[PDB]
RNA sequence: AGGAUUGGCUCUGAGGGCUGG
RNA sequence: CCAACUCAGAACUGGUACGGACAAGGGGAAUCCGACUGUUUAAUUAAAACAAAGCAUUGCGAUGGUCCCAACGGAUGUUU
RNA sequence: AUGACUCUCUUAAGGUAGCCAAAUGCCUCGUCAUCUAAUUAGUGACGCGCAUGAAUGGAUUAACGAGAUUCCCACUGUCCC
RNA sequence: GUAGGAUAGUGGCCUACCAUGGUGGUGACGGGUGACGGAGAAUUAGGGUUCGAUUCCGGAGAGGGAGCCUGAGAAACGGCUACCACAUCCAAGGAAGGCAGCAGGCGCGCAAAUUACCCAAUCCUGACACGGGGAGGUAGUGACAAUAAAUAACAAUACCGGGAGUCUGGUAAUUGGAAUGAGUACAAUCUAAAUCCCUUAACGAGGAUCCAUUGGAGGGCAAGUCUGGUGCCAGCAGCCGCGGUAAUUCCAGCUCCAAUAGCGUAAUUUAAGUUGUUGCAGUUAAAAAGCUCGUAGUUGGACUUUGUGUUACUUUGAAGAAAUUAGAGUGCUCAAAGCAAGCCUACGCUCUGUAUACAUUAGCAUGGGAUAACAUUAUAGGAUUUCGGUCCUAUGGGAUCGGAGUAAUGAUUAACAGGGACAGUCGGGGGCAUUCGUAUUUCAUAGUCAGAGGUGAAAUUCUUGGAUUUAUGAAAGACGAACAACUGCGAAAGCAUUUGCCAAGGAUGUUUUCAUUAAUCAAGAACGAAAGUUGGGGGCUCGAAGACGAUCAGAUACCGUCCUAGUCUCAACCAUAAACGAUGCCGACCAGGGAUCGGCGGAUGUUGCUAGGACUCCGCCGGCACCUUAUGAGAAAUCAAAGUUUUUGGGUUCCGGGGGGAGUAUGGUCGCAAGGCUGAAACUUAAAGGAAUUGAC
């Protein structure tokens, strides 16, 4: 069944984006998801996505500009406090210079770059670079 | 030698040590 | 899929988005509740009450008129049957093939469908017990299953 | 595949428990069956030489390997022990102390001697080295 | 290795499939998996049929046809030449030869 | 198979029936 | 208010005696034979012998199988 | 040393599965082991078995036995006497 | 649990009485440990693996138990008592014994030092400034381990190169003068006293014999196709291999290589992504349970403010031994270290320094509330003021029972999640009963006459007593041809003649209903081809075993003939197959194409037909499959999944760790048995194996 909504929403990204499909639809829809979209869009990687109200989950259309070479989700979502955010680039990222790792925290989801500005800790949802 | 075979030997030579070590019990 | 099958069959009903009763529907809503009642009274179920609505009274969705549902509607009015409607069907499913079993004891199919109507039965009635909508003592026997449906 | 919950911490650490034991190199040291070879657990071992006999080198090869059946004195096993470099069983007379240490495959066969493990390194408390290149002599005559 | 899609019979969808008898040695093969031929012809030979329509006691008269249906099992069609060993492409060929 | 207890005397506790609103 | 006798425990006590007479299994490790209960040479043999349930074979559909009878008839047979 | 194997005479068929110095083995107090200070006894093995062997039933077998047998513990006037 | 007893005191700590509880797949109980625990140690990109007897902390013991005195403190052992085990002395009547304190001895072993000096330092103890201290220190032994660092430097000749010439560089047991500690020794210093070090008079180097060793020189792997010897011998060789008369590998010489006062050989870390949480595998290499159900476990759609219910998580802080680790300061000559020192030249100074970080998990305390868990909700025992009654109680409060108000009064949505209902269908799905079909065998009757059968060829076998063959009829038992397919149904096994009955089911359709009820599953369950087992029935055909005829060197086989069990059925067992798609289940996403099966929607004009059916065209959902293709994957074969994987993580179960030994031994469990399930070790071995290529056959 169904138990990661936003790894159905990433990994449908992913694969249309390595086919270089312009948009795709992300369904079901989820403001875990809607706000995992927002911060790669404030980082520019993807373009304009809608959201579409069907009365029951609602659905997304994400246009895609072919910057993203990956995105996915890490599950379990362990915790992460702000002394070990350093282990996890080192790991889920290509480099110290660009990537981001999407953390929920008590203070809302941000990239972990975001997290050490704050000093807050919390839990990975996912990765994209 | 076929396996099915050596298995049927194995199944022979367990009788034997059945019916020999019941011989004493 | 099935629960107890390899099927992934996906046929079901489709809501419209508009969620409002059509402009030529003049029926109101005591009259609605008043015939739900009216029909509850004569011993249909709400999955049967439903369909004669839709059919002979030209109401698509009773939440639309009305605004709840139609279980809501009988239980404010004491008219909900002790037993779930959906849990009542499997025990006389299950009665049936029991009835059927004791003279085909060699029917090996039906046995294997048995169990899987009685599991069927035991995680339904599991969930109502949870919810309250059963005593909490309730138990489901084969003995006396017949007893209570039909 | 995995389990990856994020409670399934017991049953990954359950599993792995279980799998060990297929590995060869865990189980024999886990198992305590090493306390029952001759050393014991023990790098090298005195015994008394019970008599020098040859083993014939395993195919392709073609030589009479010297080696010494020992009885080891802190248990009294039997084994045969190699006698190594030329002309070495020589220096060696039956019941005589002699120090024993392994083949160098932690209890494996080495070479193309036939089931032997262990090797002689000293006879009459000299080692054979010594006596080989004539550093000391033994201990009589 | 895998020599064949379709492991060397016509199954799917379905465990069991009931044997057959080879007509010519009779070995037990299931139905799918045995090369099946309908032969049809006159049931007198070419080489008879002037002499047996000159002796025909009727004006006109159709010479009956003879139908065999042939089930072979591998070993048997091989042996035969009812088929051949092909080479690795042309085993996938299933259209019937010219 | 194997082991322990057992007398006398003076006591203690437990196990009931029928009547009475 | 009236009750019968089963069980359990404690103290004290005698020269450690006390199921005080009477009454009343010795026990264990194996082999052979017969499965068992039963029966047998009255008056020298009680058994490993006979019988036994179980197993198998044979005959017979009544104008019959087995058997008795001098003859006539009869037993199995109130049977199948 | 033994004889899977081969050769040869030959029967209606050449003792198979099992079992054994057995209540069945002459030789015989057979050979080995075990039990004993010492055992023609007992038990476990071995088998070219004078002369074992399959409802003339073969091989086993819990329970049972005023049935035959060997040993051990208890017990003792059986004995030392 | 109650009441006592005992104890410094709590407590089944113990007694009497009473109750029937307590723990457990979240592993109780029991077993193993070559198990004292921790601080820590080794190795570590990260995670991790292994170790932790030993100097700091805690515990425990003093040959094995037990008991006890004294005392503030002991169940003390350099205190006592007893037993047991060892053992000393004796005038044989007795008496005295406890080194796992220091040293030392024996024994055990692969394995470990002086029967030394001293209380001077550190600190402890007593009546005590003073005594004592095998605690502790000092020295001896000490290649456990660790640090620094000699065994030559320079110049001129001869010889040999580089940038005819001339500057630079390299060799020589040549020739020269210089330097110096190993050693030795006046002395002083060192020390409790000695000794060593440091310092220093004299002495102390040319083959500076003041002599560097340990392993190698085929490959891995730095270094010889040198010379003599040996001749598949002797030996080497961790692995691959070398040696059979011309050995790069053995035994030697020479030369060369590596490390170097060190080096070789005989548990554990690394290598090992060959234990994989990070991070591995299971179509064919080792590895998906035959199939489905199912509890615990694990995992679970979306939705609630954006612009005193209980927890996890996160942030910060407090607490937290030292030593070790990281790390700041500091020139012990450097260094391993140490915790010292520095400053100036007075009767001294820098208050000299002796930082700081790290420290899982659990616990304590603040801030945050996204994500996530549990709990909760509709006859509100609801929130909210207000007005009473009653009861209890202080210098009003509390409890309880009511009235009248206030308010938007109080229920998220219906998952291309799931369940259930309904509708017309569909299917070789299952059970019961029943209909039919030709063939085979047998018999009867009738007909005919010498062969028939079988084989590569023959023979066993049958036959004028009529075989084989032909027609008709009957019985018996089995089977269900053709139709029949890269088609259908079923959880799998499996399911195929007709019709009736019984219950069940997928898919489709649905503006019906419930509203998370779900996914996968230890334990535990249902079903599970064939063969087999017990008994009854039946017994055509076919047919293990058996017998025989052939073939053959032999033929216990293949071929042929006869035939037992069996093959069919019922009742009861067995639970195993290449039970295969050699591929577990649920979910999402990611190419194209036609055909086909079931259902439905739309369009259309034909039917020797009764709106519909059959057919034609378009499309949707579901199913068995196939074809092309790589932008993918893979060791490849190949796969539209076996793809979306070092750019590694959707959920969950089972399961593999070189080849054998071995699915064997043993124990347990199931079965009448056959056997099933569970399931080793010793030992052995350098390959076995997968895919593909060229040859040869
Ligand atoms: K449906
Ligand atoms: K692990
Ligand atoms: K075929
Ligand atoms: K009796
Ligand atoms: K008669
Ligand atoms: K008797
Ligand atoms: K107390
Ligand atoms: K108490
Ligand atoms: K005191
Ligand atoms: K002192
Ligand atoms: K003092
Ligand atoms: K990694
Ligand atoms: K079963
Ligand atoms: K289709
Ligand atoms: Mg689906
Ligand atoms: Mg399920
Ligand atoms: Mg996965
Ligand atoms: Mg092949
Ligand atoms: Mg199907
Ligand atoms: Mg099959
Ligand atoms: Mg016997
Ligand atoms: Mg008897
Ligand atoms: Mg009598
Ligand atoms: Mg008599
Ligand atoms: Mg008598
Ligand atoms: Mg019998
Ligand atoms: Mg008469
Ligand atoms: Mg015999
Ligand atoms: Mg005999
Ligand atoms: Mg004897
Ligand atoms: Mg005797
Ligand atoms: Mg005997
Ligand atoms: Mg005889
Ligand atoms: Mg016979
Ligand atoms: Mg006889
Ligand atoms: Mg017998
Ligand atoms: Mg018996
Ligand atoms: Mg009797
Ligand atoms: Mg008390
Ligand atoms: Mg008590
Ligand atoms: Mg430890
Ligand atoms: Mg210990
Ligand atoms: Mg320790
Ligand atoms: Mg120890
Ligand atoms: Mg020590
Ligand atoms: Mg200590
Ligand atoms: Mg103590
Ligand atoms: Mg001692
Ligand atoms: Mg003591
Ligand atoms: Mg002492
Ligand atoms: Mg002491
Ligand atoms: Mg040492
Ligand atoms: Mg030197
Ligand atoms: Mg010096
Ligand atoms: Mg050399
Ligand atoms: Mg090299
Ligand atoms: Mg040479
Ligand atoms: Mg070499
Ligand atoms: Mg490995
Ligand atoms: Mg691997
Ligand atoms: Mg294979
Ligand atoms: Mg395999
Ligand atoms: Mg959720
Ligand atoms: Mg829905
Ligand atoms: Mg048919
Ligand atoms: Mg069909
Ligand atoms: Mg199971
Ligand atoms: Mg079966
Ligand atoms: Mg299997
Ligand atoms: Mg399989
Ligand atoms: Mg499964
Ligand atoms: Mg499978
Ligand atoms: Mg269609
Ligand atoms: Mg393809
Ligand atoms: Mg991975
Ligand atoms: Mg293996
Ligand atoms: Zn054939």
């Amino acid at each position: 069944v169904r138990v990661s909504v936003l790894n159905d929403a990433l990994k449908s990204m992913y694969n249309a984006e390595k086919a270089g499909k312009a948009q795709v639809e992300l369904r079901p829809s989820s403001k875990v998801i809607i706000k995992f979209l927002i911060v790669m869009q404030k980082h520019g990687y993807i373009g304009d996505f809608q959201y579409v109200d069907d009365h029951r989950v609602g659905k997304i259309v994400v246009e895609l500009n072919g910057r993203l070479n990956k995105c996915g989700v890490i599950s379990p979502r362990f915790d992460v406090g702000v002394a070990t955010i350093e282990g996890w680039t080192a790991r889920l990222l290509p480099s110290r210079q660009f990537g981001y790792i999407v953390l929920t925290t008590s203070a809302g989801i941000m990239d972990h770059e975001e997290a050490r500005r704050k000093n807050v800790g919390g839990k990975v949802l996912g990765f994209f670079y | 030698m076929r396996a099915k075979w050596k298995k049927k030997r194995m199944r022979r030579l367990k009788r034997k040590r059945r019916k020999m070590r019941q011989r004493s019990k | 899929g099935r629960m107890h099958s390899r099927g992934k069959g996906i046929s079901a009903s489709a809501l419209p988005y508009k969620r409002t009763p059509p402009s030529w529907l003049k029926i109101s809503a005591p009259d609605v509740e008043d015939n739900i009642c009216k029909f509850a009274k004569k011993g249909l179920t709400p999955s049967q009450i439903g369909v004669i609505l839709r059919d002979s009274h030209g109401i698509a969705q009773v939440k639309s008129v009305t605004g709840s549902k139609i279980l809501r509607i009988l239980k404010a009015h004491g008219l909900a049957p002790e037993i779930p409607e959906d849990l009542y069907h499997l025990i006389k499913k299950a009665v049936a093939i029991r009835k059927h079993l004791e003279r085909n004891r060699k029917d090996k199919d039906s046995k294997f469908r048995l169990i899987l109507v009685e599991s069927r039965i035991h995680r339904l009635a599991r969930y109502y017990k949870k919810t309250k909508k059963l005593p909490p003592v309730w138990k489901y026997e084969s003995t006396t299953a017949s007893t209570l449906v039909a | 595949g995995k389990t990856r919950g994020m409670g399934a911490g017991r049953k990954l650490k359950s599993h792995r428990r279980r799998q060990r034991w297929a590995d060869k190199s865990y189980k024999k040291s886990h198992l305590g069956n090493e306390w029952k070879k001759p050393f014991a657990g023990s790098s090298h071992a005195k015994g008394i030489v019970l008599e020098k006999i040859g083993i014939e080198a395993k195919q392709p090869n073609s030589a009479i390997r010297k080696c010494a059946r020992v009885q080891l004195i802190k248990n009294g096993k039997k084994i045969a022990a190699f006698v190594p470099n030329d002309g070495c069983l020589n220096y060696i007379e039956e019941n005589d102390e002699v120090l024993i240490a392994g083949f160098g495959r932690k209890g494996h066969a080495v070479g193309d001697i036939p089931g032997v493990r262990f090797k002689v390194v000293k006879v009459s408390g000299v080692s054979l080295l010594a006596l080989f290149k004539e550093k000391k002599e033994k201990p009589r005559s | 290795t895998f020599k064949r899609r379709n492991g060397g019979r016509n199954k799917h969808g379905r465990g069991h499939v009931k044997f057959i008898r080879c007509s010519n040695c009779g070995k037990c093969c299931p139905k799918d998996k045995a090369i099946k031929r309908f032969l049809v012809r006159n049931i007198v030979e070419q080489a008879a049929v002037r002499d047996v329509q000159e002796a025909c006691a009727f004006e006109l008269y159709t010479l009956p046809k003879l139908y065999l249906k042939m089930q072979y099992c591998v070993s048997c069609a091989i042996h035969s030449k009812v088929v051949r060993v092909r080479s690795r492409t042309d085993r996938r060929v299933r259209e019937p030869p010219q």
